[PDB]
């Protein structure tokens, strides 16, 4: 004679305990107030990272409730590329919210449908509530307060100001107006250390690895001719099997000097190229590129030329030099061809014993940027490609969709406002729906908080603030956004502070945050098989 | 300065009369670095390891 009501509550509660212990740990590093974490594996890997996604793929989690909210982000980098920590602060302060209805007797799916219906009505509020903007190339401007944004966040906005000009120019530098994409994969990412990370600049070109050494290559060329070399320069041999036999060493020059001089024509061909068009003319250089090695010998020839000499190129960057410079590869020196020649600007190469860099910059139609970062430290080329990274997806969808959405926790609570008195107009949905409106209403009011708590500053002192403002600008007739200033610790214009979040990037956090958190009070019980 | 004593009567003396002093490329690149050292130790407010 067994029948249980005691299955009402179980593991559940566990469930969201477990998850309270992930939301304090990444409370404290959410905004630019936040703290940088570090993770140590012990083997000496070391990265300093204060996103969410990026640390939890570093750190295997026990509990399965903690392995969806790794999941939840997957499809967040992928699209929107921003804000994984904030989907995962929604998550768990929505489960403390409803933990207290639990023990109340009101029934989980109440609170599941409750919150769909409050996604639904959030969409309709979304839309007008953000704000157009143009695709006019004239808002470059406007665009230097946003992708701030996504800077001050992962860096002490000491080297804010060094990064604003990179990541603006990295864009718009390849990007035609009109609808088209943007694509980030041609921006390369290359790192040097023994440097101070203040002296990052933007590249216009390709940055080459291994660079000429020898001292009379000249420093500074400007007008220079690009041109592919695909044939080997190093030593060759006879097309057919044979044997070098010398009795004196005298002898073995004369047999070693005629395999070398398949190597020596093909470079008669090339110094003729150079006199041959602008050959006097002041302003001219003549580089090669050769992606295969170079022989000792032709050192001292290409020095007299004043011809930059290159050897060990990446296949892959080899491919991105003909759109940036535009000339083909030419495999044979009997074919080439004075058309072959492209265009280029001012080369010059900076003298390092460890790494010589080849500049490729200053081009007419160069469609490829490069970002250098260069750091002393470990943590320091880590630290600052997170944000590069971040900065340029969260750019990526601001040109893309026209739609801009203000941050600083603007959208979260003005949305909070509305479907709290939008509710009680309506009742079109049900009597205890009420409990699913008024606890995903607090739950998004969690951010705010979040960001003005790592301030110092007082939550309940600015929260009052902003729902005294929002009251008069009702009255007066007209539309005034309000935000939660971190530094002063008033409210604030998020118009005139420049503070602004992609619409594509709020709209699937809201959305993602909501489906996961309420799947996870959707568990019975947690069953352990397999094994 | 700060003079070690060991001799003469008391008191401190002139640094310069040794030609003892701190070159500033020496002083001021230090100073960048000890702000940045213990920025990211008061950044940290936990950390996660393994047993080695």
């Amino acid at each position: 004679p067994k029948a249980e009501s005691l299955r009402r509550d179980a593991a559940l509660k566990v469930n969201v305990t477990s998850a309270e212990g992930l939301q304090s740990v990444l409370e404290t590093n959410l905004g630019p107030k936040g703290t940088l974490k570090m993770l140590v594996d012990g083997a000496g890997n070391i990265k300093l990272t204060k996103d969410g996604k990026v640390l939890l793929t570093e750190m295997q989690i026990q509990s399965p409730t903690a392995v969806l909210i790794a999941r939840a982000a997957a499809a967040q980098d992928e699209i929107t590329g921003d804000g994984t920590t904030t989907v995962v602060c929604l998550v768990g302060e929505l489960l403390r919210q409803a933990h207290r209805f639990i023990q109340e007797g009101v029934h989980p799916r109440i609170i599941t449908d409750g919150f769909e219906i409050a996604r639904k009505e959030s969409m309709k509020f979304l839309d007008e509530f953000k704000i157009s903007k143009t695709n006019l190339s004239n808002d470059r401007e406007f665009l230097l307060q946003v992708a701030r944004s996504s800077l001050l966040t992962k860096v002490d906005a000491d080297l804010t100001e060094v990064l604003t000009p990179i990541v603006t120019d990295a864009v718009l530098s390849v990007y035609d107006a009109q609808a088209d994409n943007l694509d980030l994969h041609m921006v390369e990412i290359m790192q040097m250390q023994h440097l101070s990370p203040k002296d990052t600049t933007f590249i216009k070109g390709l940055v080459l690895d291994h660079g000429g050494r020898h001292p009379d290559m000249p420093t500074r060329v400007k007008n220079a001719y690009v041109l592919i070399l695909n044939v080997s320069l190093e030593y060759e041999k006879t097309e057919v099997n044979s044997g070098f036999f010398y009795s004196s060493a005298d002898q073995r020059d004369k047999l070693a000097a005629s395999e070398r001089k398949f190597v020596d024509a093909k470079l008669k061909k090339i110094i003729d190229l150079k006199n041959e068009v602008c050959g006097m003319d002041p302003d001219k250089g003549f580089v090669i590129i050769n992606q295969k090695g170079i022989d000792p010998m032709s050192l001292d020839v290409f020095a007299k030329h004043n011809i930059l000499a290159l050897r060990r190129a990446k296949r892959r960057n080899m491919e991105r030099l003909q759109l940036v410079t535009g000339g083909e590869a030419q495999n044979s020196v009997e074919d080439l061809s004075p058309q072959i020649l492209g265009f280029s600007g001012l080369v010059y190469q900076e003298t390092i014993g460890e790494e010589k860099f080849t500049y490729v910059t200053e081009n007419t139609d160069p469609k490829s940027c490069t970002i250098l970062i260069k750091g002393s430290t470990h943590y320091a080329l880590a630290q600052t490609k997170d944000a590069v990274r971040d900065g340029l997806r969260a750019v990526a969808n601001v040109l893309k969709d026209k739609n801009i959405i203000p941050g600083a926790g603007a959208f979260y609570i003005a949305l909070s406002r509305y479907l709290r008195s939008a509710n009680m107009n309506k009742l079109g949905a049900k009597g205890k729906t009420k409990t699913g409106i008024e606890a995903f209403a607090e739950a998004l009011l969690v951010i705010p908080k979040t960001l003005v708590k790592n301030s110092g500053f007082d939550p309940l002192d600015v929260l009052a603030m902003v729902e005294d403002e929002l009251d008069d600008a009702q009255d007066s007739d007209e539309t005034r956004y309000v935000g939660v200033d971190l530094n002063i610790g008033d409210s604030c214009d998020p118009t005139i502070e420049g503070i602004w979040d992609s619409y594509r990037v709020l709209r699937n956090a809201i959305t993602g945050a909501t489906g996961i958190a309420s799947n996870l009070l959707l568990c019975d019980e947690l069953l352990r098989a397999g094994r | 300065g700060v003079d070690i004593d060991g001799e003469s009567d008391e008191g401190v003396k002139d640094i310069r009369e040794e030609n003892i002093y701190d070159m500033l490329a020496t002083k001021k690149f230090a100073i960048n670095v000890a702000t940045e050292a213990a920025t990211t130790v008061l950044s940290i407010d936990q950390i996660i390891m393994a047993k080695k």
